[PDB]
């Protein structure tokens, strides 16, 4: 439950938003593995 | 809030671009619950100090003699990884001090003078320390501030980070003392660039610093590197033209928040895979756009420093000597008429009474310094803040290890003339009952076992040596059932049978009941099987000898000591039974307080020892209340030592190979730390 | 009366380096 509570503050504490038009193509792996990660734990959180 | 950091400080933001490649790819090799790196732009070392300590930053890497300016209060500030300097076979942790010049320069080491110097930085340890500490006393008067006579002993220079407001002859080849890279002459490349470019004729730096440079051999054969012998030699060979030795640089850290295991956490996934050539895309240890940052180009690993090892004996104690009287400016002349007052050193409370009637019984030239372990008072030498002790031959391994040497060694035979007599030592046994007779030492699985303490001789290194090569396995809180052995770890069942109550279970001094060779005696006749004691013990505490009620109506023919055959021998018999012979206790102390405490404790001996009547209501300093309290109470003189000081020479061979035969199986933090020095 | 349980999956152990931890519901990872 202290994952999936610290996921959900995590990424709708992303959704401020920092707004780019654009980014490094580096940076928009270390984006989407990074919240896609964050999908990772809630999901796996539910069912347990 | 990613709550996982280590922070990192960089030193411009010509350090802070490796910072940001170092981060970006540290962040793809560890997981996301790993660790991460973040970076801190801080404009000059000493600020970064300032900056971990007031909780900014975690990190930063720093010279030998610049951690003796960070560990001092308010910073507090303690090393915690260390790096190698050698090839990954053989890894090197000192390093070399040379001082390169021109070829034809004409100069040899006393000719220096007057002439325009390259240092590398202001308490930098293999570029200021080394260079003023060599030349330091042929300087006038007055030394004290340093650089206002290393300034009007220079005819200008370049050291950076000193003030060039109050200090101009300092900064003066340089434009303005910068703590950066960017001054264009701070750092080993820095300091050679000073000497390359013309203007200094002398420029100190570590060995590796000419061949990083130059990638030209002729060029390399022009520049020649000067010695203490006042002859130049060539820079292919430093191991016989270096000025010193110094230890290696280090990432400090917090003393108190930490965190180090995420510093050893990051740093050795870091050198996996970015050590040397194992990455291609990122290096660790190498730059595009500049040298040494964050790290040097002469690394090759990174290992723990060990928790034990604070600042102090990490640099050691001649170069924590050397830095502080730098500081102080003292310069001793040293001739030996008088000496000072003995600090002598204690544990526990008890030894703290017997030590401080002492104290006043002399003239004053013993005093006393308390501990509450052994093994913290041996560190307690170490640094300077006591002189001697008297440590057993197990605790005078360790002693031996970390740089001390024994000067004088207890006798027990009574002789007319025993200052002069070697004893060879002192036999080990174990003791047990007539009421249990199918005890055996081929039959010892499940049974309790008594000990004096961990890493005494006769209690534990003698016997526990002997069973390991037996049980061939480290843990022997498996193989004995219970057992009082003192000092070991508080988990143990070896921990939880003793009696020292409350909090003071297993804690290796007096505070303990059970602590000793008497107190091992005491868990023998109250709870035990078997106890390890000397063969002496049963004698000293059979029949009225010990007032005290337990030992007053014992007796000595119920207790028989074991062979390890299997075979009972009385205890009347010591000769014929014992598991080994082990040497006789030691005074240890530093090499330099050698003379000192000899001719002291010779002097101190011969009007407190054992010729000396009526103790009660008076002194006698071999007797004590029957605890055995500063001194093994049947001694009977210190004897002198000659062509045999140091613990090699004293312990003798056969003790020596069966330490060393049980050095896989120690758990004493401060061994590890003494022989972390190793390279 | 229930006297018997009969579901026992809940026992988890995780990595020494304890980066993943392991499930007994499907898919086993959170990965
Ligand atoms: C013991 O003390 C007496 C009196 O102080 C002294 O004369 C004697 O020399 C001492 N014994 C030794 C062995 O020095
Ligand atoms: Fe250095
Ligand atoms: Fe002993």
């Amino acid at each position: 439950l202290q994952k999936v509570k610290h996921s959900i503050d995590q990424v709708t504490a992303l959704s401020d938003g920092v707004k780019p038009k654009q980014v490094t193509k580096n940076r928009l792996k270390e984006y989407y593995f990074n919240i896609g990660n964050y999908y990772s734990i809630f999901k796996f959180g539910k069912d347990s | 809030v990613p709550d996982k950091t280590v922070r990192w400080c960089a030193v411009s933001e010509h350090e802070a671009t490796k910072c940001q490649s170092f981060r970006d790819h540290m962040k793809s090799v560890i997981p996301s619950d790993g660790p991460s790196v973040a970076c801190v732009k801080k404009a000059s070392y000493l600020d970064c100090i300032r900056a971990i300590a007031a909780n900014e930053a975690d990190a930063v890497t720093l010279d030998a003699g610049l951690v003796y300016d960070a560990y001092l209060a308010p910073n507090n500030l303690k090393p915690v990884v260390a790096e190698f300097y050698g090839s990954k076979e053989d890894p090197q942790t000192f390093y070399y001090a040379v001082a390169v010049v021109k070829k034809d320069s004409g100069f040899q080491m006393n000719q220096l003078r007057g002439k325009k110097s390259c240092h590398t930085g202001l308490g930098r340890s293999a570029g200021w320390n080394i260079p003023i500490g060599l030349l330091y006393c042929d300087l006038p008067e007055p030394r004290k501030p340093l650089e206002k006579a290393v300034a009007n002993f220079f005819s200008g220079s370049c050291a950076p980070c000193a003030d060039g407001t109050d200090f101009p002859q300092l900064c003066q080849l340089c434009p303005g003392c910068g703590c950066s890279t960017l001054n264009q002459y701070f750092g080993y490349s820095g300091a050679f660039k000073c000497l390359k470019d013309g203007a200094g004729d002398v420029a100190f730096v570590k060995h590796s610093t000419i061949f990083e440079n130059l990638a030209n051999k002729a060029d390399r054969d022009q520049y020649e590197l000067l010695c203490l012998d006042n002859t130049r030699k060539p820079v292919d060979e430093y191991k016989d033209c270096h000025l010193a030795q110094v230890p290696s640089h280090t990432v400090v850290a917090r003393s108190m928040g930490g965190k180090e295991d995420l510093i050893w956490e990051l740093l050795n996934q870091a050198q996996e895979h970015f050590g040397k050539d194992k990455s291609k895309e990122f290096q660790l240890f190498s730059s595009p756009h500049g040298k040494d940052l964050l790290f040097k180009d002469s690394a090759h690993g990174f290992l723990k420093v060990p928790p034990r090892m604070d600042a102090k004996m990490y640099l050691g104690y001649e170069y924590v000597t050397a830095i502080r009287n730098l500081r102080e400016g003292t310069c001793p002349e040293a001739p030996t008429d008088e000496c000072k007052p003995v600090k002598w050193c204690a544990l526990s409370h008890h030894e703290r009474l017997k030590c401080d009637e002492w104290s006043v019984n002399s003239v004053g030239k013993i005093e006393c310094v308390s501990a509450e372990t052994t093994e913290d008072c041996i560190a307690k030498i170490m640094n300077g803040e006591a002189d001697a002790m008297s440590l057993d031959g197990g605790f005078v391994y360790i002693a031996g290890k970390c740089g001390l040497v024994p000067v004088l060694a207890e006798n027990y035979n009574k002789s007319d003339n025993c200052e002069d007599t070697p004893e060879a030592g002192y036999f080990a046994v174990a003791v047990v009952k007539k009421s249990a007779s199918d005890l055996t030492w081929d039959n010892l699985k499940g049974k309790k076992s008594c000990h004096t303490a961990v890493g005494r001789t006769a209690g534990w290194n003698i016997p526990m040596g002997l069973l390991y090569n037996k049980i061939n396995h480290c843990r022997f809180d498996e193989f004995f059932s219970e057992g009082c052995a003192p000092g070991s770890k508080k988990d143990s069942s070896l921990c939880k049978l003793c009696m020292g109550s409350g909090l003071n279970l297993c804690e290796p001094n007096n505070k303990e009941g059970y602590y000793g060779y008497t107190g091992a005696f005491r868990c023998l006749v109250e709870k035990g099987d078997v106890a390890f004691v000397k063969h002496q013990t049963v004698p000293q505490n059979t029949g009225g000898k010990n007032p005290d009620p337990w030992a007053k109506n014992l007796n000595e023919k119920d207790y028989e000591l074991l062979c390890l055959d299997g075979t009972r021998k009385p205890v009347e018999e010591y000769a014929n039974c014992h598991l080994a012979r082990a040497p006789n206790h030691a005074v240890v102390t530093r090499k330099d307080k050698e003379a000192c405490v000899h001719k002291i404790l010779r002097q101190q001996q011969h009007l407190f020892g054992s010729n000396v009547t009526d103790c009660s209501g008076n002194f006698c300093l071999f007797r004590s209340e029957t605890k055995d309290l500063l001194f093994r109470d049947d001694t009977v003189c210190l004897a002198k030592l000659h062509d045999r000081n140091t613990y090699e020479k004293y312990l003798g061979e056969e003790y020596v190979k069966a330490v060393g035969n049980l050095r896989k199986c120690s758990t004493s933090s401060l061994l590890e730390a003494c022989t972390f020095r190793r390279p | 009366s229930t006297n018997t349980t009969d579901n026992i999956d809940y026992f988890d152990i995780s990595d020494e380096s304890n980066y993943y931890l392991i499930s007994q519901l499907r898919p086993h990872f959170s990965n």
